[PDB]
């Protein structure tokens, strides 16, 4: 028998700063700041610096020592971490109730603070290599980062990690101007789980009142098209087809999810055929070996890009990708059930309340939400927004697939993987 | 604002309930739209002999393949229709099947359960189809060196007991094991008073028990029968298992000392000073100021790749120790390091690293404790271990106790001057002697 | 000047290793005692005489 | 647990200054026992002989 649950609470500021949180009685805080600094805001001359910025999040602020930062933290058994995507970087930051005060002021420390000393910043440009190196030991990695640079001129073509010919290269003033120009009020929101709302509320009057940067989104994402390929002989080839689709909380967005969960996503049984996966079953058909299909879905504040993922026997490449692609063609030209677009929307929506069941998970969403969207949206409303995709919506979202300029990257043995003019 | 210790009382109570038949029904409830629920069996590779070894596996393999209900892809069909997640696990004490659903779903989830653990049709087309997919498994096993040597340290430190055996099985077992040795297995096993109906999220006890009456009461209602069925103790060793492989790129290494069972109180303090030692990977930021001297000394003199500190508990026995990976030229200085580590912990142990311990664990147990799914996984196995559900304001009161006495009591009872058992794989020609960590596991000047 | 070494933690740390060095002294007193025979102590010893009466 | 060999360990083992300080306190009481022993072996085996027995014969 649980308490009656608190309503989270939400501010705009005048400045533009949003500040979010949530009294769950928990025995454990979480704080994020969400910041519009991830990697789509480098250009042609700095790229990776967000990468570095990524890695630096222990280096001396004014008032707080590395070792500080280190042992401070690790006193109350705390967190200090920085997630990126190509739109956001988020700083977050765990430890028990009665610990938020000190572990609020770390956070601070290396947000609005940090002083990138010369010799901090060389003896931490090896861990990019290091770091880059762990990553793009899966596949998908290399696969992702190369969908992008193919896809895009520009922004969101640029990579998480870090370019080679940059580490050892990126300077103390990269970073400077990068938090400088980045990491401002209107570009900021403050996300806290187990804190009041007036704690803080007033930490971001007192502290996070920063403007002398950048304003939108961005330089917007031109969208351009493509092919990357990268030869490996890897046993497996890693696939992926893509085209554009639709900016986050667009309505046309929503038709995307709901099609990227008829054609399939993940798994649901351990170790099941995927019976009703329309992609997965479409390639069994004709493939008598170890595979894998998903669905891709990635959408952004400007831009999106919906596809297909493919893992496959070099070989049965060319074979994976066309038995996919044409599972598609198949909902574009208007076959497509009543009942599988309902276990689709099912299979959404079940997904994104099991998305925001842990504190990790919604403190994202919160703070995601409020970069992208400047609000909360409770899940309801979500659930409400997934049901009125009409089906012709979702056979829309296939026939702009279909008929786009597409961009394409793959790595293996390509031998028997098609080019985009060869699909 | 609530205290930590103010939000430890408002976590809610696990309702816990007996079924006539035995079973074990228990909830904890939150205002969540989604839940977790499963069954937690008393069963495991530890319960398999030599000839069955691997079987239990072999089932978690079947137990979604069909039932008489629900022939072929159908329930996998049902779970994928509602967006429900359906998974499975099994170690050498505990299996578990699982769904993640909607709350609202949580009628059809235990029906399906029950559905999976009395009415598994295990076709003989679809255990030869099996067979192929295990194997394959174990090849792809080979090559995580991490799972290797854990297999390898069970091996050796449990030497010639059923906690010696892998959850797999050897591939004779995988190629030989009959529908006869199968449905043996679940006949013995898959009894009401050794399973345990979890569940965590938005739901009533009051349901969760309805449910369990209508969907699990054909189990056990006069079904207690045979040899029902004594683990029996453990031997362990103190002993090493080397696999000298020089064309692999790292080595891996794990070492333990005895641990007691689930049972003892003597956990936490252990715990605690495991927590001291810590873990370590390439990629943890800032280095050199890490707090564990045996973290700091392998940042910054390039010692590993990674470690980590274990407590593995089994029934009246466990594994204590560590693991590494790291570079052919360093295990020397790997062991050195953490052996010095366990003594200093053992003879000089100080106050304010025992704080940080103990800061480290209730930070580890609150943040673990956090979705529908780790808290019914928690209820699950905690009625199987301990028999209660332990609260969490509990766990804080024995966190809370321990001080830096306890550290040097309790790491002097399991490390000093114990036999090790010890397991290398890879490029090992610097692993030390099992004598010069034999003489590790004291000090001359203490 | 070793200012260094005074803190609560270093209070600890000797009070930990204080049954060791005196043990460590109970040692060394015996072993010289023992290997000197030292006549003045050993007299106390109700078993070890090698001077008659 | 009754065993005596584990007792010994318990109590005079297990520590390395506790261990030392059982063979030094052993060496002591050795040294007396052994040259008490090994002195009246070598007596027994030279019955009269010695200057030792032959004492009493040339007076006070």
């Amino acid at each position: 028998v649980p308490p009656h649950p608190q309503d989270l609470e939400f501010t705009r500021l005048p400045n533009g700063l949003v500040i979010a949180s949530l009294e769950n009685y928990a025995p454990a805080s979480r704080i994020g700041l969400f910041i519009k600094a991830g990697s789509r805001y480098e250009n042609s001359n700095n790229l990776g610096t967000s990468h570095l910025l990524r890695l630096a999040s222990s280096l001396t602020t004014k008032g707080a020592s590395s070792f500080k930062i280190t042992r401070g933290i690790e006193a109350v058994g705390g967190k200090l971490s920085v997630t990126s995507t190509r739109e956001n970087m988020a700083y977050t930051v765990e430890c028990l109730r009665d610990d938020v005060d000190i572990l609020m002021e770390f956070l601070l420390n290396v947000t609005t603070a940090p002083e990138f000393r010369r010799w901090e910043v060389a003896a931490l440009q090896p861990q990019l290599r290091i770091d880059k190196a762990v990553a793009l030991q899966n596949p998908q990695a290399h696969v992702i980062e190369n969908l992008h640079a193919a896809a895009y001129r520009n922004a969101l073509a640029n990579s998480l990690y870090c370019p080679d010919y940059r580490i050892g290269k990126v300077t103390p003033v990269e970073l400077h101007d990068y938090v400088q120009n980045h990491f401002t009020s209107a570009r900021m929101a403050l996300i806290g789980l187990g804190v009041s709302h007036p704690v803080l509320k007033q930490v971001a009057e007192q502290f996070l009142n920063i403007r002398g940067g950048l304003g939108l989104s961005g330089a917007k994402a031109k969208y351009h098209g493509g092919e990357i390929r990268e030869q490996n002989g890897d046993s497996l080839v890693h696939a992926a087809l893509v085209a554009e689709s639709a900016a986050i909380g667009s309505a046309e967005a929503n038709a995307f999810s709901v099609l990227q969960h008829v054609l399939g996503a993940g798994p649901h049984v351990k170790r099941g055929s995927n019976a009703t996966s329309s992609l997965y079953q479409a390639v069994a058909k004709g493939v008598h070996q170890p595979f894998d299909v998903s669905a891709f879905n990635a959408s952004y504040s400007d831009s999106g890009l919906f596809g297909f993922y493919t893992i496959s026997q070099a070989a049965s490449a060319g074979d994976v990708i066309k038995a996919a692609y044409n599972q598609v063609k198949t909902i574009a030209q208007g076959n497509l059930s009543n009942p599988d677009v309902q276990a689709a929307k099912n299979k959404l929506k079940a997904g994104y309340l099991m998305s925001v069941e842990s504190s990790e998970g919604f403190l994202d969403e919160v703070g995601s939400q409020a970069l992208a969207a400047g609000s909360y949206t409770p899940p309801s409303t979500v659930l409400q927004q997934i049901d009125a995709v009409a089906d012709a919506d979702v056979i829309n979202a296939a026939k702009k697939f279909v008929s786009g300029r597409k961009s394409m990257a793959a790595s293996g043995n390509l031998g028997h993987t098609p080019f985009i003019d060869e699909l | 604002t609530a205290t930590y210790a103010q939000a430890l009382q408002s976590v809610p109570e696990t309702q816990v309930s007996q079924l006539d038949n035995g079973l074990r029904v228990a909830s904890e409830q939150s205002s969540q739209p989604t839940c977790t629920v499963g069954v937690w069996i008393d069963a495991g590779s530890r319960y398999e002999s030599e000839k069955n070894n691997g079987a239990g596996y072999f089932v978690e393999h079947l137990a979604f393949k069909g039932t008489k209900n629900r022939p072929g892809n159908a329930l996998e069909k049902e779970v994928e229709s509602m967006g429900a997640h359906l998974n499975a696990y099994s170690t050498r004490e505990h299996t578990a099947y699982y769904i993640k659903a909607l709350s609202k779903d949580l009628p059809k989830a235990v029906e399906l359960l029950a559905d999976i653990v009395q009415n598994c049709s295990l076709e003989d087309s679809q255990i030869e189809k099996e067979r192929d997919v295990i194997l394959q498994e174990l090849q792809e096993n080979d090559t995580s060196m991490r799972d290797v040597v854990f297999n390898y340290l069970h091996a050796t430190a449990f030497q010639g007991t059923p906690l010696a055996q892998s959850v797999e099985g050897p591939s004779e077992n995988v190629r030989k094991l009959s529908r006869a040795d199968l449905t043996e297995y679940l006949s013995r096993h898959y009894k009401a008073p050794r399973m345990v109906l979890a569940a965590a999220g938005g739901l009533e006890h009051r349901q969760l028990l309805d449910l369990a009456q209508k969907h699990f009461s054909g189990l056990s209602g006069t079904y207690d029968e045979d040899a029902v069925p004594t683990l029996s103790p453990c031997r362990f060793t103190g002993s090493q298992i080397c696999h000298r492989e020089d064309g692999l790129p790292l080595a891996h290494v794990a070492i333990a000392v005895e641990g007691p069972g689930w049972a003892h109180p003597d956990n936490v303090a252990l715990q605690v000073a495991n927590a001291i030692i810590g873990h370590y990977d390439c990629t943890y930021g800032g280095g050199a100021h890490l707090s564990s001297p045996l973290a700091s000394i392998a940042a910054t003199n390039k010692l590993c790749q990674s470690f980590q500190t274990f407590n593995i508990c089994y029934a009246d026995t466990g594994l204590l120790g560590a693991h590494f990976v790291c570079d052919h030229m360093s295990i020397d200085d790997m062991m050195f390091v953490l052996q010095g580590q366990w003594m200093r912990l053992c003879t000089s142990a100080t106050e304010s690293e025992v704080l940080r311990g103990k800061n480290l664990l209730r930070n580890a147990l609150v943040s673990h404790l956090d979705g529908t799914t780790p808290v019914c996984e928690d209820i699950g196995r905690s009625l199987l271990t301990y028999g209660r559900r332990i609260p969490l304001a509990e766990w804080e009161s024995r966190i809370a106790e321990v001080d830096a006495r306890v550290v040097r009591e309790v790491c002097s009872k399991y490390f000093y001057d114990q036999c090790p058992a010890v397991a290398g794989f890879g490029p090992i020609e610097q692993l030390p002697d099992y004598n010069r960590i034999r003489s590790g596991m004291f000090w001359l000047r203490f | 000047m070793l200012t260094r070494f005074l803190g609560p933690r270093y209070r600890q740390l000797a009070r930990n290793w204080v049954p060791t060095a005196s043990l460590w002294g109970a040692v060394g007193a015996v072993g010289l005692v023992w290997a000197t025979d030292w006549r003045l102590i050993l007299d106390w010893v109700p078993y070890i005489n090698g001077k008659f009466k | 647990a009754p065993t005596l060999t584990a007792r010994l360990y318990s109590l005079l083992f297990r520590r390395t200054s506790t261990f030392a300080l059982t063979i030094v306190v052993g060496a002591l009481f050795f040294e007396r026992a052994f040259d008490q022993g090994a002195d009246a072996i070598y007596e027994h085996i030279n019955e009269g002989k010695l200057w030792k027995h032959i004492k009493h014969k040339y007076e006070n």
